[PDB]
RNA sequence: GCUUGACUGCGAGCGUGACGGCGCGAGCAGGUGCGAAAGCAGGUCAUAGUGAUCCGGUGGUUCUGAAUGGAAGGGCCAUC
RNA sequence: UGAGCCUUGAUGGAAGUGUGGACGCCAGUCUGCAUGGCUUUAAUGUUUGAUGUUCUAACGUUGACCCGUAAUCCGGGUUGCGGACAGUGUCUGGUGGGUAGUUUGACUGGGGCGGUCU
RNA sequence: GUUUAUUAAAAACACAGCACUGUGCAAACACGAAAGUGGACGUAUACGGUGUGACGCCUGCCCGGUGCCGGAAGGUUAAUU
RNA sequence: UUUUGUAUAAUGGGUCAGCGACUUAUAUUCUGUAGCAAGGUUAACCGAAUAGGGGAGCCGAAGGGAAACCGAGUCUUAACUGGGCGUUAAGUUGCAGGGUAUAGACCCGAAACCCGGUGAUCUAGCCAUGGGCAGGUUGAAGGUUGGGUAACACUAACUGGAGGACCGAACCGACUAAUGUUGAAAAAUUAGCGGAUGACUUGUGGCUGGGGGUGAAAGGCCAAUCAAACCGGGAGAUAGCU
RNA sequence: UAAGGUGAUAUGAACCGUUAUAACCGGCGAUUUCCGAAUGGGGAAACCCAGUGUGUUUCGACACACUAUCAUUAACUGAAUCCAUAGGUUAAUGAGGCGAACCGGGGGAACUGAAACAUCUAAGUACCCCGAGGAAAAGAAAUCAACCGAGAUUCCCCCAG
């Protein structure tokens, strides 16, 4: 019931809660890989000396990662036919690759771990919407289209 | 059997009823594993309760600086 | 008719039991009731109507109460 | 969907014509709006107990793949499916001749049946 | 066909057949403190347990009692707070 | 010996020789005896070891009451009476003995329970790998051909060769009778008897362990042992019985 | 140390010795087949089979010597995955097995007694398992006392049946 997120995530706390927090929730998730917390003397005081060099992120880091929706929007139509066929269906697999890999059709590269589409995409050919989800802080927009060959 | 961080138990006892049973009791605690070390990453210790809660006030590191050293 | 002796505290001396125990009992002390009074009353005419101990329950008491003052608990008396 | 605090409500700018919700011992008043000169109790915040939803991240995997490795074991990794379930430990109600330890009297014209044990 | 080696060879055990019941596979069930193994490198035309005992014609009435199967609204009810 | 009672035809002993059963430890109490005496006596230990030293302590000279408490008195009761228990009983420490207590407690003896090991060279199942079955019989399914059907079925022969099939040696087993019964033999011999291509029979080796195994089931088998194996231990179990 | 002496059941044969390296006794060594923790692998124990090195070599060979497994450290190699680990190799240390009892500890009966039997007893005994020493164990108060004080543990006699 005592942690220090600092990196708020829907939790009733930001910059790290100094008062009664959740427990057992962090033992395996929050703390690991997520936002380490131990609100125990040692780690506590160490949070005070902070966090300009660590806060400069929301100003600087956010910027070095927010231009996403701006760097990639006017993009030329993504022309990656997904083997449209089968009397009106397709052959190509539309999931993670063609979505992201649709950018290095000229050079630029991305990470397949940023896609935003709950349901898998129906193997169509229409205006495959691709809401690029680089980071929670910033979302982008991409598209995908299938053609006949 | 383990609960490594802390000793363990598995000591016997007699489970009396209404007056008396000269029977025997024993095996306790439990297990679990997969503990993420802030350092590289998790080796799965099979601690148990009183062992798991111990890794908290303590460390994860000192809680391991023994199962190695000694 | 009037009442509460179906009293409380003791008991000379006896009877009867292997024992535990059981029974009879004049007389004494404090207070009673009935009788003018002598006096009678310590449950029923008598003999069956019963359960030892332990573990406890309830009330009473400065008996005791583990450093001391209390208390819990123990004793003692009454009773389940 | 209950309940605790308790947050906002109904009992305990100067006249007239009107509209709505309120309840009745009933003949009535309550109460917003134009022109006109603390408790009984409801909603939101919540804290917390319930069922039920979904998620991954503990946990399972006697699915697949990769190494250790010219292993069917095991471990690590990736991936899938399951998922706070399952299962385990402590505690607890069932059930429990599956097993175990025992009890199941005496008198008596043998014993047993019957009868009797003060 | 089997059985009491050493007093019983049988009408007893078994049998093929029949029926009930359980088991969705990490199966039920069994050995095992566990890991693991058998069942089975099988998967309901399969595997287990119970009873009947080729075959023929059949197998009637009772669900009160006990057991088992379903329900689980209401009553009673453990730890726990 | 045991009995009311035994020459008893109730028990025990063929005979001889040797061995064979009230002990031992500490505690408690009586008796005798010795020491000392309202006092008696030390324990461990020390030690110029049976001395001497050591009196921690144990017992007695006071008892009554549940106790506080009082005290040759004290409890009882409100009682100052009576009644209960006490009050001019010498104890104490050794030694030897009678008894008791805790112990194996005079000696011998169970059927059993518990703990840990040894056993599947017998036997019961099962696993792996090998072997055996003289001879004679019956003669299914399938097929060839003739017939026959529009085509089949159906049939006739011939071929064919099945079967927990038939008869019968080996082999396996045990229904009957005699003999044996201090046997040739701790289950057999003799004459018959059942199965004998099968749920058959057998060699070698392996796997199941005792409350456990295996079991076509008899509580059968698990080394001449089985309603819980053998060996060692708890163990001198316990034995109101002989 | 010494006149004898070559162990015993039996001499006997062949011998060694008397001065001081003959015996015989004591110390330190040398050797010490095969099996056995058995350790190179296997194995019905005292047997079977190999790898890698060696010397003498009439230069095939004989035997010899090393090579078990774990743990600590060292260095070198090193996966899925850059790293890093996992793993691997080598080497030096060390362990391993026996062992009578006492000792610490983990597990733990029943007969028996209670004149039956469940609480209770027997007894934490028997036993089985692990470990260590010459003793082990315990040990310098979060001890006790009772308003005075004592002063770690241990063992002995009392307190007391
Ligand atoms: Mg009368
Ligand atoms: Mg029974
Ligand atoms: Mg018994
Ligand atoms: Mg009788
Ligand atoms: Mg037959
Ligand atoms: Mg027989
Ligand atoms: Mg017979
Ligand atoms: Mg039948
Ligand atoms: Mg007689
Ligand atoms: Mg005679
Ligand atoms: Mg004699
Ligand atoms: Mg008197
Ligand atoms: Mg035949
Ligand atoms: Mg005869
Ligand atoms: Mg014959
Ligand atoms: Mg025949
Ligand atoms: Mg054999
Ligand atoms: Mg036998
Ligand atoms: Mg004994
Ligand atoms: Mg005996
Ligand atoms: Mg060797
Ligand atoms: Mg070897
Ligand atoms: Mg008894």
């Amino acid at each position: 019931m005592q942690v220090i997120l600092l990196d708020k995530v829907a939790n009733l706390g930001s910059l790290g809660d100094q008062v009664n927090v959740k427990a057992g929730y962090a033992r395996n998730f929050l703390v690991p890989q997520g936002k380490a917390v131990p609100a125990t003397k040692k780690n506590i005081e160490f949070f005070e000396a902070r966090r300009a060099e660590l806060e400069a992120k929301l100003a600087e880091v956010l910027a070095a990662a927010n231009a996403r929706a701006e760097k990639i929007n006017a993009l030329e139509t993504v022309t990656i036919a997904s083997k449209a066929g089968d009397e009106g269906k397709l052959f190509g697999s539309i999931g993670t690759r063609d979505i992201a890999d649709a950018v290095t059709a000229a050079g630029v590269e991305v990470a397949k771990s940023e896609v935003r589409l709950p349901n898998g995409v129906l193997r169509t050919t229409g205006e495959h919407e691709v809401s690029f989800q680089v980071h929670s802080e910033v979302f982008a927009k991409v598209i995908v289209n299938v053609v006949a060959e | 059997m383990k609960k490594d961080i802390h000793p363990k138990y598995e000591e016997i006892t007699a489970s009396c009823s209404c007056g008396n049973v000269m029977k025997i009791r024993s095996t306790v605690g439990h297990d679990l594993n997969l503990d993420v070390c802030s350092k590289c990453h998790p080796f799965f210790t099979g601690k148990q309760r009183d062992v798991a809660t111990g890794g908290r006030v303590d460390r994860f590191n000192k809680r391991f600086n023994i199962p190695g050293s000694k």
